[PDB]
Order: structure tokens, then C-alpha cells, then sequence
């Protein structure tokens, strides 16, 4: 079931040639919903519906993970995540039921994963570097500016080892997530005018890499601190009560982690 | 955050048919699932190896005539 | 001239000594279908290991087909364990890493009281790990090795009276109940035994396990659905005509393929090295490694090869009469195996790696056993010579095809035949046995698959969408039944081994336009075309590289492999 003054300098010099660079296509077919039996999309309501009860959630969650016969269902699961994650980005917990789901589905080594694989790590790659990922943060309280904080920075700490999870599940795919991912990172970090939670999932993911990709940012890190961070001619005394962007906390949670990676490449 | 060229202009020339494609889905790109095609880890050489034995012929001229 | 067959069946049951009663009844028997059995990969639930006992097998101690229905010690069982909490650096690693360490204890102070010897292997095996984190105490159970010793260390006798507490959060317990439930028979069954009466987890248990179990019930996937796979294919390039039949290994990082020269050529599907440096590194970067190793100990053409499933050596059959065996990790041959007087045409390994099966000219099958240099069994029978050769998935039986238009089914320990399956009306070049194993299904020269029942020996149905040609390798679903045929007319085809029989396999409730009209076109006449089955579903082609070898892998890839012909 596959899908049943001249203007040709324009379709045959940048639409078959910035085409053919990424792959080709002849028209897989998704949707009629007459390519699905019965059971299965009986079976499909009853695993998105449970997405006492965390019962049924973590028998749906092994059920992605161990079952077979799955393989009609899987283009309709990366759709059914996308669109609760770009849909419903405001609850962390749903947030991290998907993300549960992500990782079953990647272990599962009975189904095919590698044409997906690039509709798959935009998910990760958004709730590592989203600009809000709660959105709600209930303010006018320092306790609850530190509770939103750990409980936004629990789902970059886990979607940062999901990312390391799809680098080794995927090998062969080496050279083509390996440098689209740093470069994604690496894109995403050198800038000013992001908010402090893309720069801790961007370092998380600095920090999920390995070897002289992490010596690869040895550089431009002085000059990142010196923008990020305003040391305009200190002399390190006062940095307690200098600096303008964040506050202390979230300083000092930078500076944690911007050596909690720096310590893989002087180890060796 | 519009110092950025090549986000800001991935997000004026998607603008349309983005929307388009979330209106779909709640019933160049990369996001489109049904036509990908996955990476191989090694593919053989076809035709590099052809201009690589030309240009070493050359080379085997350019060694100052020597069999 | 069949009901003349009957008669002669029923005078030759009453003269070899059958009651009527008794002859009606295997008649009855015979006729029907061998039932579904429902743990037919032995799935990882309520399915076993093989004994590993050094015996050989024997198909004895067994019912029939026809009739309805159908110790695992502790090393394996927490090294399953072990493993699958080794694997994850993720948000749940020092939780693991913390409950870990009293499993360990409890399976050992279990285990003392039944076999010392199996727990000094088993104590030795994990100890060095968690000594920087509890100290002393596991060089206090080094003088525990009797039931008595064990009233010696005041800790160990106050194991079982001080159940340990662990405060576990609901997640992990969740994480780690329907971890062992996934699998009771490997031993998640005697972990959870363990955990039940020896732990103390804060947060009834029984009840706990009750409801895991129910809800795990609850949703499964009863009747599958087909899935069209991905095929990877390997052209080989400058090949004049001089390649035969090629294998792939398993991981699929090594291609063997035998020359019409003699050699045996050995790819390295990755681009790596295939040079095994092992990291003294003495000398010789001066010779030329083009990631690919020649084997040369032949003096005939190679016609068949083998892989282990170890994957660390090579098995090839040539046509002077020896088969040899190869080391992947050195590049030399190690065995000569001497035992044909025709050319050896098809090789093939064991399930479990045990002991190989050949095919020759001279009309008969040879068992033979890999550190034995002569063969073991003789299987004659055939009226011409056999041509492939292939396995029950036990390592149990042997299939034989013969290009005297049949097959057989040989015992492999008594060596006589047990079935003999006709039908076709070509030689037999292709067979294979489902991962069920009640049925069996092969390709002949004239393009037809064919599948039957090993219980009943008759035909449930064939296959006929291959172009009247040789269909070289077939390849099997790894769940279910999908058939992948790779032939010599340039495709690769997908059959539904499960359409016309009483299993329907979940057919799509709610139409085309291709189907039905491709071969309604026929332009080269209706006796000149072929007609597909109902089976048959999609054939990819490959432009003008025919396919030697299908290899379905683990995870709904197959690969295909062949040579650019011009």
C-alpha cells in the first residue's frame, strides 16, 4: 500500500538537488485507518488511554517495551508523543510518562527504529532545550522558585540520559546524530538571550557527550562566561553579591555543572 | 532572541504549512514519519575509487617516467 | 489410482498387525491437523533453556503431534539481574545500586544449604564489586561454606531471623515486579521468591504480585498482524560470474563468500579493521589491508559456507571432498573433515552450534560433530543427490531436500527417516523449518513454495509468485510467520504463511486499485504469466543483481545479498 524566464531552472537546481541530499521518498502510506485490524487499534486506545493506576501505566509501559507485533502501531506512536509534547507542554509529570515511553519503545529490540530516528530526537531535543517546560512557576516565594527549579530540572537530567541512550542504541547511525546533535547544542549554547534552564539542558547534553567534543567547547567557554555571566575587569571578590541576568542559586548550579563535565577530560 | 537568522527564517518559511501538519496530526521537513530513510554504517565505494585509480595513474606519470 | 492406495495401506496395516480399531484410529489420527501450540518460540515466561547435560539428543520420551495440549540455578538468575540493572546509567542507577546488595546475600546464604561448590562459584563470581561499600563483612563470609558454618557468622544466622529492610519508592518496586514478571522462567520467579520471604520493602505482597500479573493480562496482543519488512541488500561489485552462495554472520559484521578460484573471501561489513591487532602491535603495516581477508586452504570450488552461531568460525563445503573449518579471529583453517567422495554442496551448523549437517552428490546426508574428523551419522534414502540441508530449531531432526522432487525428515540419533514429503515437481534447492516448528516450508526450481505440517505430512497450501526459476535462500519471521524468499529472478519476495489455513491471522477490517489489475494486465497471454497466491503481498526488485542469501534479523530488518551480475 504505497500512496495510490524559464521555471525549470528553479524545480531542477535547488528541488533535486536540495532533495536528494536528504535521501528520497516514494510516498509510504500512514493514514486510511483501513490498515489496521480490529485488536490493534483496540490494543492502540487501550496503551494511549493509561498515559491503582500506576499499575495499568507500567503494564502499558512493559507492554510497549516486551510485546511484538507492534510494528503497524509505531508510526502512530511518534505521532501520539509529538503531539503531547507540543501540545501539552505545562505538566511534568505527563511529560515524564512520555518520556517513560519513549525510552520502552526504545528498548524494544523486536521493532525497527532507524527510519525514525530523526522524528524521534526533535522530542528529546526540546524537552532538553525548551525555553519553558512547566510554565507555571507560582512565584512570589523563594521555596517555590527552588521547588519549580528541581522539578524542572529533574526532566532535563532525565531526557539528557535519554539522549546518551539513542547514541548507543543507534551506532550505525554514527556521523549522522553524532555531529547533528553537537551542532544542535553547540547552536543552541552560544547566545545570550536564553533562559537559564536551555543553558543547563545544553550542558547536561554537553555533559551526555564524551571526548574531544567536551575539549571541542574548551574554547569558547571563557568568552560564553564572560558575556553570560559579566566580569567586566572583577577581580573575584565580591561574587557573592555582584552579579545580572539569574540569581545566586542558578549561578552556582552553572558553575557546578560546567565542571561536572569538565572532569571527564582531564581524567584520562 | 531574533539575532538568530537561520531559526528565524526556518520559522517565517514553515510558517504555513507547520500549522497545517499540527492540525493533522490531533486527529527541508523532518518531521514527516512514513518517508525516511534510515543510515547505513558503511557503504561500499562505486565510484570514487574510479577517479581515485585515474588520479593515481597521473601520480604514476608524475613520478618522472618511471614503469 | 488413490483409492487403490488406500486399499493397499489398509492390507498392509492388517498383514503388519494393526486392529481394525487401532488402524482406524491412526487413520483418524493422520488426517488431522497438528493443534496450535501456544508457547511456540517458548516464550521467555513460561519457557526453558535447553539441559546443558553432554548427553546427545534423543527424539524419544514424547507424544504425538495429534493429541491437544503441550534446578535453574541461581548464578544465571541473578547475573540476569545483574546485567539489567549494569546497563543503565540512568535517572535509577543508585537505587539498583543500592538494592543489589542483600539479593546477592540472601541467594547466597539460600544457596550454601544446598550446593557449597555452586556457592563458591557464585560468591567469587560478584564479590570484588561492592567490597569499597560494605567493608569487611564479605571478608567475614569467607569461612561460610557448610549449613554449620553458617551458625558460626552471628550475622548470617541473624539473616534469617532479621529480615532486611529496604524503603523502596513505588516506581522502582513497579520497575523492578514487572521486570520479574516478564520473565519467571529464567529465574525472576526465584528472585521474587527470595524477595517475598527474606525482605522487608517499605513503601501484603502476595496481593501486590496479583495485581502485576492481572494487569499484565490485561493488555497483550493476542492474534498479530503482518508487517512488511526492511530489506538491506549487498551488491558485490567485481564478481565475473565467479561468486557462489554467500552467508552473512550474526551481528552481521562478517560476509564470507566462496570463490569458483577457492578461495573463501571475508568482509567486514563495517569498514573495520578484520585485522584482530590484540594491542602489542608487533609489525607489518607494509602489506595491504583492504578491510577484507582471502582464505585459501581449498583445492575445489566452494560451494557452500556456514557461520556459527558463536559467530567465531567458518564452516566450507567445496567440491574436493573435505570440508574445512576456520578460525574468524586468526584467518587460518583449523579442521580438515574428511568423509565425502562427491562434491560437498550445502553445509549448515546446529541451533545450539553442537554438531553439523552436509549435502553431497553421492545421495546421501552426513551428521558429523566438529571434533570429530569423521562422520557420526549416514543418511541415505534419497534416489538422487541432496541438494539442501537444514535443521529443527531443537537440534533434533534433520530436513533434507533432494532434486529428486522431495524432502525428508531424518531422526538424528536412530538415522532412519521419519517423514518423507512429496508434492513438488522440481528439485528442492531451499528449505526451512518455522520457529514454531510444526511447519515446514520449502522452494524448488520451478518458482513454487510450498508449505506443510510435519504431524500430518500432507500440504496445507504453496506459494506461487516467484517467476519459473530457483528460489536460492528463505528466511522466517523471528515472532510469527512471515516468509522472505530471496530467488533467482531478481526479487525478494513476502509471503502470509497463514491465509488459507484455520489460523487467519488478523486480517484488516475495511481496498485498492494495484491489487487484482497487475496481473489482469497480461499482455504475454494468460499461459504465458503467472498468477500469484493470495499469499503473496509485496516483491521488491533489484535491478539486475540477483539475491543469494535472505538473513532476517532480530528486529524486523532482513538483509539480502547477491552479486552485480554484468
Amino acid at each position: 500500500l504505497n500512496d495510490n524566464s524559464a521555471s525549470v531552472t528553479d524545480t531542477g537546481a535547488s528541488q533535486h538537488l536540495s532533495n536528494v541530499k536528504p535521501g528520497q521518498n516514494t510516498e509510504v502510506k500512514p493514514l486510511v485507518k483501513h490498515v489496521l485490524s480490529k485488536e490493534l487499534q483496540i490494543y492502540f486506545n487501550k496503551v494511549i488511554s493509561t498515559l491503582a493506576a500506576q499499575h495499568m501505566k507500567q503494564a502499558a509501559l512493559t507492554s510497549l517495551r516486551t510485546d511484538s507485533g507492534l510494528h503497524q502501531l509505531v508510526p502512530y506512536f511518534i505521532q501520539f508523543i509529538a503531539e503531547q509534547i507540543t501540545q501539552n507542554l505545562s505538566d511534568l509529570q505527563l511529560l515524564t510518562t512520555i518520556l517513560e515511553m519513549i525510552y520502552s519503545l526504545l528498548s524494544n529490540t523486536s521493532i525497527f527504529l532507524d527510519p525514525y530516528i530523526h522524528s524521534l530526537m526533535p522530542s528529546i531535543l526540546t524537552l532538553l532545550l525548551a525555553k519553558k517546560l512547566g510554565g507555571s512557576p507560582k512565584d512570589d516565594s523563594p521555596q517555590e522558585i527552588h521547588e519549580f527549579l528541581e522539578r524542572t530540572n529533574a526532566l532535563r537530567d532525565f531526557a539528557a540520559s535519554l539522549l546518551d541512550y539513542v547514541l548507543k542504541k543507534f551506532p550505525q547511525a554514527y556521523k549522522s546524530l553524532k555531529p547533528r546533535v553537537t551542532r544542535t547544542l553547540l547552536k543552541t549554547f552560544l547566545d545570550i538571550n536564553r533562559v537559564f534552564g536551555t543553558y543547563y539542558g545544553c550542558l547536561k547534553g554537553v555533559s551526555v557527550l564524551e571526548g574531544e567534543s567536551i575539549r571541542f567547547f574548551l574554547g569558547n567557554l571563557n568568552n560564553w562566561a564572560r558575556l553570560v555571566f559579566n566580569e567586566s575587569g572583577i577581580t573575584l571578590d565580591n561574587i557573592e553579591e555582584h552579579l545580572t541576568k539569574f540569581t545566586k542559586e542558578e549561578t552556582q548550579i552553572l558553575v557546578d555543572t560546567v565542571i561536572s563535565a569538565l572532569l571527564v577530560l582531564k581524567k584520562d | 532572541d531574533r539575532d538568530d537568522l537561520e531559526i528565524s527564517v526556518w520559522k517565517t518559511v514553515t510558517a504555513k504549512v507547520r500549522a497545517e501538519i499540527c492540525l493533522k496530526r490531533t486527529e527541508l521537513q523532518e518531521y514527516d514519519i512514513s518517508n525516511a530513510i534510515p543510515d547505513i554504517v558503511y557503504e561500499g565505494v562505486n565510484t570514487k575509487t574510479l577517479d581515485k585509480m585515474e588520479d593515481a595513474s597521473v601520480d604514476r606519470m608524475l613520478q618522472n617516467g618511471i614503469n | 489410482s488413490a483409492s487403490d492406495l488406500n486399499r493397499i495401506v489398509l492390507e498392509y496395516l492388517n498383514k503388519k498387525g494393526y486392529h481394525r480399531t487401532e488402524a482406524m484410529l491412526r487413520a483418524e489420527s493422520g488426517r488431522t491437523l497438528t493443534p496450535q501450540n501456544k508457547q511456540s518460540p517458548a516464550n521467555t515466561k513460561t519457557g526453558k533453556f535447553p539441559e546443558q547435560s553432554s548427553i546427545p539428543p534423543n527424539p524419544g520420551k514424547t507424544a504425538k503431534p495429534i493429541s491437544n495440549p503441550t534446578p535453574e540455578n541461581y548464578i544465571r538468575a541473578y547475573s540476569m539481574l545483574k546485567n539489567w540493572v549494569d546497563s543503565s546509567l540512568e535517572i535509577y542507577k543508585p537505587e539498583l545500586s543500592y538494592i543489589m546488595y542483600p539479593i546477592f546475600i540472601y541467594l547466597f546464604l539460600n544457596l550454601v544449604a544446598k550446593n557449597p561448590v555452586y556457592a563458591r562459584r557464585f560468591f567469587d563470581r560478584f564479590s570484588p564489586d561492592f567490597k569499597d561499600f560494605h567493608g569487611s563483612e564479605i571478608n567475614r563470609l569467607f569461612s561460610v561454606n557448610s549449613i554449620d558454618h553458617i551458625k558460626e557468622n552471628e550475622v548470617a544466622s541473624a539473616f534469617q531471623s532479621h529480615k532486611y529492610r529496604i524503603t523502596m519508592s513505588k516506581t522502582t518496586l513497579n520497575l523492578l515486579l514487572y521486570f520479574l514478571n516478564e520473565n519467571e522462567s529464567i529465574g525472576g520467579s526465584l528472585i521474587i521468591s527470595v524477595i517475598n520471604q527474606h525482605l522487608d520493602p517499605n513503601i501484603d505482597l502476595k496481593l501486590e504480585i496479583q495485581k502485576v500479573k492481572e494487569s499484565r493480562d490485561a493488555i497483550k496482543l493476542d492474534n498479530l498482524q503482518l508487517a512488511l519488512p526492511s530489506v538491506c541488500m549487498y551488491t558485490f561489485q567485481n564478481t565475473n560470474k565467479d561468486m557462489s552462495c554467500l552467508d552473512f554472520s550474526d551481528d552481521c559484521r562478517i560476509a564470507a563468500a566462496g570463490f569458483q578460484d577457492s578461495y573463501i573471501k571475508i568482509w567486514s561489513l563495517d569498514g573495520s579493521s578484520l585485522n584482530n591487532p590484540n594491542i602489542a602491535l608487533n609489525n607489518n603495516d607494509k602489506d595491504e589491508d583492504p578491510t577484507c581477508k582471502t582464505l585459501v586452504g581449498h583445492s575445489g570450488t566452494v560451494y557452500s559456507t556456514s557461520f556459527s552461531p558463536d559467530n567465531k568460525y567458518l564452516l566450507s563445503g567445496s567440491e574436493d571432498k573435505t570440508v574445512r573449518l576456520w578460525s574468524m579471529d586468526t584467518h587460518t583453517a583449523l579442521v580438515s573433515y574428511k568423509g565425502h567422495n562427491h562434491p560437498v554442496w550445502d553445509v549448515s551448523f546446529s541451533p545450539l552450534g553442537h554438531y553439523f549437517a552436509t549435502a553431497s552428490h553421492d545421495q546421501t546426508a552426513r551428521l558429523w560433530s566438529c571434533d570429530h574428523i569423521y562422520p557420526l551419522r549416514i543418511f541415505a534414502g534419497h534416489l538422487n543427490d541432496v541438494d539442501c540441508v537444514s535443521f529443527h530449531p531443537n537440534g533434533c531432526y534433520v530436513f533434507t531436500g533432494s532434486s529428486d522432487k522431495t524432502c525428508r525428515m531424518w531422526d538424528v540419533s536412530t538415522g532412519d527417516s521419519v517423514r518423507l514429503f512429496l508434492g513438488h515437481t522440481a528439485p528442492v534447492i531451499s528449505i526451512a523449518v518455522c520457529p514454531d516448528g510444526r511447519w515446514l516450508s520449502t522452494g524448488s526450481e520451478d518458482g513454487i513454495i510450498n508449505v506443510w505440517d510435519i504431524g500430518t505430512g500432507k500440504r496445507l497450501k504453496q506459494m506461487r509468485g516467484h517467476g519459473k526459476n530457483a528460489i536460492y535462500s528463505l528466511s522466517y519471521s523471528k515472532e510469527g510467520n512471515v516468509l522472505i524468499s530471496g530467488g533467482a529472478d531478481h526479487t525478494v519476495r513476502v509471503w502470509d504463511l497463514k491465509k488459507a489455513t484455520t489460523e487467519p491471522s488478523a486480517e484488516p477490517d475495511e481496498g485498492d486499485v494495484t491489487a487484482s489489475i497487475n496481473q489482469d494486465i497480461k499482455e504475454y497471454g494468460r499461459r504465458r504469466t503467472v498468477i500469484p497466491t493470495s499469499d503473496l503481498v509485496a516483491s521488491f526488485y533489484t535491478k539486475k543483481t540477483p539475491v543469494f542469501k535472505v538473513k532476517f534479523s532480530r528486529s524486523n530488518l532482513a538483509l539480502a545479498g547477491g552479486a552485480f551480475r554484468p
